């Protein structure tokens, strides 16, 4: 949680869902006509990875940012 | 002196004037506009679960 440096911040968004024996955490990230959309769902895990049965992801956020995305990196602890 | 640029840009953006809302009326034939969805009809309480 150290972070480093950024400038000229354009958009902010906080705690729409506040947080987002185990749970599968599925996300879909898409960028259409300047709107960045995130869809996600949590599925309980009982020790079987990827519990079976159909499960659809509900929309999480819709950000009217206009950012051009060509690459992304996952940030791990 | 205050000068307002109102520059506008290609990217989608939501700065907008406030939209006033009237009072709701049910069981009568009315025109309606619900968050940009427009039409004419009779509004009644629904049993549908969204």
């Amino acid at each position: 949680g150290v972070y480093s440096s950024a400038n000229n911040c354009t958009f902010e968004y906080v705690s729409q869902p506040f947080l987002m024996f185990k749970n599968l955490r599925e996300f879909v990230f898409k960028n259409i006509d300047g709107y960045f959309k995130i869809y996600s769902k949590h599925t309980p895990i009982i020790g079987r990875d990827f519990p079976q049965g159909f499960s659809a992801l509900e929309p999480l956020v819709d950000l009217p940012i206009g950012i051009n995305i060509t690459r992304f990196q996952t940030l791990l602890a | 002196v205050v000068v307002l640029s109102f520059e506008l840009l290609h990217a989608p953006a939501t700065v907008c004037g406030p939209k006033k809302s009237t009072n709701l009326v049910k069981n009568k034939c009315v025109n309606f506009n619900f968050n940009g969805l427009t039409g004419t009809g009779v509004l009644t309480k629904s049993n549908k679960k969204f």
